């Protein structure tokens, strides 16, 4: 059984919170931190937090493209 | 005997040997192995053992105690407090003895120590070495590995401890510190791992550090680290500098004059690389940083705020200095341009937009200058440096210098958009683009909207590297475009543009133009590769002749794709062509506005055909999961979905794609498909079905199954219905029971994360019964089946259900099943219907109402409940 990487995502970006920093690549070792998935996990959950971006889930804030950092829209 | 041995006969050729091995260590899992961890600390602890037996060791005692999954490392961990402490200390006392006497690229049982620490910690289970460990550092008298691999033991541990623990014992901690860091210790690898610990237990230092004292007193025994030629430890101290400074953001005036100004002017000197790449990342960050202290004070002047933290505005006595170095240091260019490395060169980028923001007028004296002097360089890499030292401080410095330049500038610009060194039209482009970007002197042109876009047409068929900052000079080109129609007042989107009678040729140019050998200069693709869809969302097909036949050019470029794609034996690659696919499930998306009711449909079966194929060869891999299904979900609406040719192939591979059971998310997706096939199974659907049978019993009988997925079980047999489906309505009961489970579901909207998706199953359920009672409209199957033999239970059945309609007013949905029931209800029978009849409020609020005129229906329906009614007084 699974668990929704999607959600730990979330949680992941709670956890690693801040509302001056939100560089990804902390949100990313976050991930690397506590525990870790299937060698591919950079691949297929970047994939999809990017996937969500395209849907304007999230809103662009530093770089472009998961190299940046983000912020919530409104 | 010992495991360490075992490491080695895990890899041994004797099957048996290794087959017992693989057996003790399940079992022992189960087990729990009490002796086990001690006689394996013995052997590890003697290190008369081969580097590789040991880590070997340390990944199977590792995999013992920690994991990958954070449940499975508390488990290891309750494990471990489940071992006795004679042997499980036991294991820890010969662990020590390891330390130093062994080489580990990773240390596992620091991993491990914390992870379960986080366990023992807590409970002050174990927290009593670690004054010992103080004693143990704050003495030395271990030969310097012993100390060394015991360090990089502390690093990884105060890594991997669970945050709020290592507290206990942080005084103690604090005691081994400062024995520790004296200058005087030697070995660079025990003081890297030092720095390196200290990063590690960031979190949570808040009470010491809260005194100026001591963090000021850990900056001088830095100051005295700060000239030590060994690269690692200075990159673990100035990460360690990023962190502090991003937390409690503190004063370097102590250290910036004396150390960090004359260290970097001589590093700027030095043409060693050592400057080049240790102190430049940083340097990013301190020159942004500082950035902070000259808007701080530049407001706090403007705001009568005095800083608690004040500026000193080094950097007004620097700019002169730092503007010519810099835009003289934009020459060593890579003519051949991927852009996926990091280097000096992006941090210094960063810092110049960022800082420019910060920056004064003093840099425009000193970049305009440049600007001039390079703008035509006859070299490429230096002709790059003034106009892009120019395009950096466009917003930055304030409008009073910047405006009059790109007045006097722009007319100037045109022409030069146009000079012949092709590099000047063009970095002049995207220039200008960055211009209007930047300052707002111009928004539209009219003698040169066609001239500058006949100069574009031809731009269209240059080399890559010439292209890149094109494509962006384009979007803002569009952007320009929009500024010349709109006027005052507007219609919908306008349908015609002038180019349309020469924009066939532009999209007869662009899939050549984008499928160019040479890519890897300048990132050239993905600019390209995206503008489509836009320039496609920015593009109009009404009259549609290309979209056809380009269409089909279409597909001709998506076979192109898909035969490197047939084969992709490289992450990255793959990877790489999912772009193009992402950039496809948009321009599709930016042509089906219109079905065209022909062609398009005709087009669509041909790529089907093409697209399963393909998935002919999909499954097994996770390959094409979902990029094709979000088009399938738009597919179907453009004839109703009928699926007439279509779904004989479909019929083995998801039967056995149900019979699957890994699939659950993939299922999923099937599950949004069958949504779209509900128009589609018009006939022979009858005996493929005992297969559903199986799955559906076992999917269905197992409550793991998805709760929304419970209208979708029986909606999707409507277009079964029209041919080959033959079970009668006594299945209009269980739906009698969903709307009766979500009223069940004690759902407590406290927060927002239930919400956001609920008020969809309901939809689900809705137009299940609305398609049932529309095609066939039934109180109930044999009365009702279960009274027969659940009656008991019945009577409940009726009160809890009575409860459920307790509300006088209820939602929608729940209402629609209601009414039903208030038919067949009456028509089940009497029992018990004077008691629960006379059950609930707004019977008169209702019957007021029902009276009102322009009631639907339901109203009517309620009437009748009462020949029934009737039926007992």
């Amino acid at each position: 059984d699974h668990p929704k990487y999607s959600d730990m995502i979330v949680a992941a970006i709670q956890a690693e919170k801040n509302r001056a920093g939100s560089s990804r690549q902390s949100i990313q070792k976050y991930i690397k931190s506590h525990y870790k998935v299937g060698e591919n996990a950079d691949s297929q959950i970047k994939l999809s937090i990017k996937r969500l971006v395209t849907t304007g889930v999230l809103k662009q804030t530093k770089g472009v493209g998961a190299s940046g950092s983000f912020r919530l829209a409104k | 005997m010992e495991l360490i041995t075992i490491l080695e006969k895990t890899v041994s050729p004797d099957r048996l040997e290794l087959e017992a091995a693989q057996k003790f260590l399940e079992r022992a899992a189960v087990e729990n192995l009490p002796t086990f961890l001690v006689e394996l600390s013995r052997v590890l602890a003697n290190p008369g053992n081969s580097q590789v037996a040991r880590v070997a060791a340390g990944l199977q005692i590792k995999n013992s105690l920690t994991s990958k999954d954070p449940d499975i490392k508390a488990q290891y961990q309750q494990r471990w407090l489940a071992i006795d402490a004679n042997a499980r200390r036991e294991v820890k006392n010969y662990v020590l003895q390891t330390l130093g006497t062994e080489t580990y690229r990773p240390s596992s049982a620091s991993q491990c120590v914390a992870g379960i620490a986080c366990a023992e910690i807590p409970v002050n289970q174990w927290p009593e070495l670690i004054p010992q460990l103080v004693a143990n550092v704050t003495n030395p008298n271990s030969t310097e590995h012993m100390k060394e691999s015991t360090l990089e033991a502390i690093g990884y541990i105060c890594q991997d401890i669970d945050p709020e623990q290592l507290q206990d014992k942080s005084n103690e901690i604090l005691t081994a510190i400062i024995q520790g860091m004296r200058k005087e210790e030697p070995s660079n690898n025990v003081k890297l791992a030092a720095t390196n610990a200290l990063l590690n237990s960031l979190e949570f230092t808040k009470a010491n550090f809260d005194k100026e004292s001591e963090r000021h007193f850990i900056m001088q025994v830095v100051c005295e680290a700060t000239q030590c030629p060994d690269t690692r430890v200075r990159v673990a101290a100035l990460q360690n500098l990023v962190k502090i400074m991003s937390l409690y953001y503190q004063y370097m005036e102590t250290y910036m004059g004396p150390a960090l100004f004359a260290i970097t002017i001589e590093a700027m000197k030095s043409d060693i690389d050592e400057v080049a790449l240790q102190g430049i990342e940083f340097w990013s960050n301190v020159c942004d940083e500082e950035m902070d202290l000259a808007i701080e004070a530049s407001e706090a002047a403007e705001q009568g705020r005095p800083p608690e933290h004040t500026s000193k505005f080094y950097a007004k006595g620097a700019l002169q200095y730092l503007v010519p170095i810099l835009t003289q240091t934009l020459t060593k260019q890579d003519e051949n341009d991927d852009d996926d490395d990091w280097n000096p060169c992006k941090a210094a980028g960063v810092c110049l937009m960022l800082l420019a923001t910060c920056c004064e007028d003093d840099i425009v004296p000193h970049v305009l200058p440049f600007i001039k002097e390079h703008i035509k360089n006859p070299d490429w890499r230096y002709r790059d440096a003034a106009v892009m030292a120019f395009g950096c401080i466009l917003e930055g410095p304030e409008p009073s210098q910047l405006k009059p330049l790109v007045i006097q500038a722009m007319p100037t610009l045109i022409e030069l958009m146009k000079d012949p060194s092709v590099v000047v039209r063009d970095t002049a482009a995207w220039t200008v683009g960055r211009i209007c970007e930047l300052l707002p002197e111009a928004a539209i042109n009219d003698v040169y909207l066609a001239p500058l876009l006949q100069c574009l047409i031809e731009g269209l068929s240059a080399e890559p590297r010439v292209a890149s900052n094109v494509c962006w000079a384009f979007s803002s080109l569009a952007e320009a475009a929009y500024e010349a129609a709109d006027v005052a007042d507007d219609q919908e989107e306008p349908a015609t543009y002038c180019l349309s009678s020469s924009f066939e040729l532009i999209v007869q140019k662009l899939l050549e133009t984008t499928d160019r050998p040479d890519g890897h200069q300048n990132n050239l693709r993905s600019s390209a590769y995206e503008s489509l869809m836009e320039i496609v969302k920015n593009s109009a097909k009404d009259c549609y002749p290309a979209v056809q036949k380009t269409t089909l050019v279409i597909m001709e470029r998506l076979q192109q794709v898909l035969q490197m794609e047939s084969h992709i034996q490289s992450t990255s690659d793959r990877i790489q062509f999912n772009d193009l696919q992402s950039l496809l499930c948009a321009t599709l998306q930016n042509v089906l506005r219109k079905v065209q009711h022909q062609d398009a449909l005709q087009i669509s079966d041909v790529v089907m055909a093409s697209l399963l194929r393909m998935f002919q060869s999909t499954a097994g891999s996770g390959g094409v999961q979902e990029d094709a299904l979000m088009a399938v979900s738009t597919l179907v609406e453009v004839l109703g979905g009928e699926f007439l040719k279509y779904m004989e192939a479909f019929k083995p591979f998801l039967g056995i794609g149900l019979k699957n059971y890994a699939e659950y998310q993939v299922c999923l997706a099937a599950v949004g498909l069958v949504g779209d096939l509900c128009r589609a199974l018009q006939s022979n659907i009858i005996p493929f079905c005992d297969e559903v049978m199986q799955l559906l019993l076992e999917n269905l009988g197992n409550e793991n199954v998805h709760r929304s997925v419970k209208p979708q079980i029986l909606s999707v047999f409507g277009d079964i219905a029209l041919a080959i489906g033959g079970e009668f309505k006594k299945y209009l009961e269980v739906v009698l029971n969903t709307l009766q489970q979500a009223s069940q579901a004690q759902v407590d909207k406290s927060d927002y994360d239930m919400v956001d998706y609920l008020n969809e199953l309901r939809e689900s359920c809705l137009e299940a019964y609305t398609g049932i009672v529309q095609g066939l409209k039934g109180d109930q199957e044999n009365v009702h089946p279960d009274v027969m033999l659940v009656q008991p239970r019945v009577e409940f059945i009726l009160s809890f259900i009575d409860h459920i309609a307790g509300d006088e007013d209820h939602t929608d949905g729940v209402v629609a099943c209601a009414a039903g029931l208030i038919g067949d209800l009456c028509t089940a029978f009497g029992k018990d219907v004077l008691k629960l009849v006379e059950a609930r409020p707004m019977i008169h609020e209702l019957l007021t109402e029902g009276r009102r005129s322009k009631t639907n229906k339901a109203k009517t329906l309620a009437t009748w409940a009462t020949k029934e009614l009737r039926k007992l007084k």
